[PDB]
């Protein structure tokens, strides 16, 4: 029963963050009814093997996310794998599981401070109301809701960039990268 | 056999099971699921391209190969040339309900009290519960989704809603 | 009167103002105990003590006039004119309670805290609780009453504060 | 001595005060654990044990004079004469033990809890905490040694002197 | 002893300790599993097996000596005499799985689910044990697959404990 | 009850820092889930318990831990024991329980005052986000943060000497004393 | 409720400084857990009722605390004691429970100038990190960080000797005066 230990170590890792991170990025897999009683990674982990994406033979999902969350040393100490093999792996097409809509937004979300965070919710006033826009809220939430309104979608693009203007301009530069790769 | 069916029926879910007697429901409860299997094997078909269909119809892939030794590509190419099971209203009621947590049924079954009583709704029900008692007060079907549309417009949930226009459009 | 409005109005209001608004109904809700805001609209629709009066004075009384505007298209001098006309839903003394809430900061609640230390205990004043919340738990004991504000006003004046003892005599007056 | 008095009475109260309730009326029916506090007042009410004083005494250990003043229509002083009159239910052990759990907050009660791990083996409470004890036979209304002990272990030295003071008291 | 006593203490036990007391009968209620704790008593009784001194095992056993001091009026010092001179009727292995169950939380009881889910396929550790008894995959000679699972849970205390337990039965 | 009550006391006389150096210098033995939710000794205590790694009859890795964070007070009240026994003791090999590249950051660490953690922060911002490198961060965190990232292993150094060159030069001298060790 | 009262309007007037200095008094009877969270007199007087030494029936420990912050004019109002009230008390032997050790470190820390401070500094520079050695660290925490390090106490004074000697002969005359006490 090694894989299951291994699998063990790799979650015995994660802090509550990260276990957020993980769980944000899995909504293209996971339902929202399946997702709201998570609170640790193993569940995540079954979840995930209900749907046969994980396995002995099969660890690509799990070296994806684990590689876009940058925690390289959990990758090289367990799996016995190297940044320049995940690199090449992602460059190559159709080896792509996740959408890059997605880590956009994630690495979006990762360029944002405090005081950056307060003055996104303090523009977003007009638009949102305030129940939506709490002080406990993080960014990743106030995505989640803007997604579940479809205010912010795939072609739904022109507040939030009216709206990221504001704090900086690389978010630009990321979000017309994204375009252009579509 | 019989060795698969009690693996079958030892290896689900309560609220699995839940979904899978609301999908059954339309066929036309057994409160087991090895009755419900009996049923459908003795009156209905219980055939490996329709228990298949069944179990992708809620997320089992790892059941689908351990057991029926078969990928998702026969149950691909079955719903490509018919879903002769089940309906797309059910499919898609399910996965609506699939898509809500505890404070969207919360707001729903706050918000249909309107002309529902208290004791009819009772508490702790999910969505298909929600579903089935407006089944029972027949004014949901198939063809009539414009008071549910609305009542989903109402609790700030437009995916859903572009869901149901999509569906809408093609049946 | 619909639920709709109902969870709109609940939606609208953050949690600062939902145990303010807890707190104001507390009377006539007193037989049975309100977990949170949508609970006890409901428990007021039921009771049929609740109308779009009772919402509006309600609402001018935690002083959202912006929501009445968007929502109900009403302004501040129609629930006043409705108030002067109508016997009030709220006690004079409630409203009372909640301004002088409203009027103070944490640099005094610990004090507060701290004067009347003897009749509480550590375990129920280490939390941190607002004045509302010291308010009623004096309620409990039956030591501050809407005729009795003897003990609140010398606890504000040991606080070196006179202004709301100038209040609290206005409301004695007022009676 | 209405029903619908008692269902008023567990209306009011709420889940710490129900309790805090249960651990006073503990000791009485010792022979049946009532599961709810309603059980606990219909066992009570049944058994004749329940009167207009008793149920006084009951709210005034819980420190709620809004309902004697209200449903009562009692004030302090008379319960207090009756009191001092007619002979109490509890014992002065259970009501020191609930003041003494209403002084403790909850970071100070993970430490004794610390302390006493050797002893025995997840949100714990004061009162769990000496109900759990009592069940090991360990801490008595007779002898308090180990809880005085390991109270001034931990620098709380005015419930070493309210636990002298009862014991000088009997 | 008498039918009065024994439903006194049904009345007295709570839900994990008739759970934990049913669970440490499993040996000696090889003969049929017996649906109600007040049923598993009636048996032993009949059988000839229970008696004050059995009763008392048992009530140490899960650790209730306030019922042995109210009900039977005996001490700590009075059972540990009688399990050193009469036969223990029950083997240790049980009394070293209650223990290991008395300490286990939660998550570790869901992290060892999912540890221990590959070689089979809100359950209790309890309910973990008595399903690997089912299986046949521990027994009170094996206990390696057991020591392992604990090992790599970082729970070396209870393999430091087995591994004693072992040395003193053999 | 009295191994206890000394171990209350011992953990009575430390602050949040101390409990964060403990936290740091004890990861090795300790997962970050479990690490998470500590905020006093008594839990940290309770985990080496667990593990074992501390009892009435073995008390070395509590007197280690309490040496390396220069706290000789506690060790001769409540364990009676100097500073000669101990780095008598700490000469026998095999008795270092803790390894030497922990000791070796955390001394780095504590000689570096607010400004020189800004510099450090401002040189840190070629292979790091910003985010990492807000004012929040302490020196600690960024220790953590990059051996998340293998950037900062055992083996793998020169990084650290580069940007510590640019505050001062003992650092070097200790990072040379460390690798003469090994 | 007159003696809160008069405990509030005595905790009332006291400073950061006062309060500092009153946190650093009371150390062998707070120790550093309870000690940190500290930043007002209420608390502090809070925490002194806890331990029995402060109540209704006894006050003679504020008075001695009051006496020892040099403090008359509170004395005088708000507890009707004059100063040589104060010092016939403490001339009866047993009355007061604070250190000789403690007050006249205490009273040396209270003369000591800026340029005393940096000269000590510099002078003790060499077995004492710098981030414990910020200009804003006054003498107190450099006798805490001291004593911490068993490098400072009752049985070892040699080294603050020679580091006084540097500058005044009058500190050292107290600490011969002390010295000789015992």
């Amino acid at each position: 029963m090694d894989f299951s230990r291994n699998l063990y170590d790799i979650g015995e890792q994660l802090d509550s963050e990260d276990l957020a991170s993980l769980k944000f990025l899995s909504l293209d897999y996971i339902p929202q009814r399946k997702q709201e009683p998570i609170k640790d990674a193993l569940m995540l982990f079954q979840r995930l093997q209900e749907k046969r994406m994980l396995e002995e033979s099969n660890l690509s999902f799990l070296k994806e996310l684990l590689f876009r969350i940058n925690r390289l040393d959990l990758l090289i100490t367990y799996l016995n794998t190297r940044k320049e093999e995940m690199e090449r792996e992602l460059q190559t097409p159709g080896r792509a599981q996740i959408s890059a809509y997605r880590v956009m937004l994630y690495q979006i979300s990762e360029e944002v401070s405090r005081s950056e965070l307060r003055s996104f919710k303090g523009g977003l006033q007009e638009e949102i109301s305030k129940c939506k826009l709490d002080d406990d809220m993080n960014l990743l939430d106030i995505f989640i809701e803007m997604e579940k309104r479809v205010i912010l979608g795939e072609g739904k693009l022109d507040i939030l960039k009216r709206v990221c203007a504001q704090i900086n301009k690389s978010l630009l530069k990321i979000i017309n990268d994204y375009e252009e790769f579509s | 056999s019989a060795e698969v069916i009690h693996q079958v029926e030892e290896a689900l879910d309560t609220d699995e099971k839940e979904m899978l007697l609301f999908l059954c429901r339309d066929v036309a409860v057994p409160p087991n699921v090895r009755d419900l299997l009996d049923i459908l094997r003795e009156r209905g078909k219980l055939s490996v391209g329709d228990l298949a269909e069944l179990l992708y119809r809620v997320r089992r892939f790892d059941l689908l190969k351990r057991i029926l030794k078969m990928d998702r590509k026969a149950v691909e190419t079955h719903l490509l040339r018919n879903p002769h099971l089940v309906s797309d209203y059910r499919v898609l009621m399910a996965e609506i309900g699939e898509d809500l947590d505890k404070s969207d049924v919360s707001s729903l079954i706050f918000l249909m009290k309107d002309y529902m009583g208290r004791g009819k709704i009772s508490k702790e029900k999910s969505f298909l519960d929600l579903v089935v008692e407006l089944e029972k007060l027949n004014l949901v079907a198939p063809d009539q989704l414009d008071l549910l549309e609305k009542c989903l417009k109402n609790i700030h949930r437009i995916d859903l809603k572009t869901k149901i226009q999509k569906y809408k459009q093609s049946v």
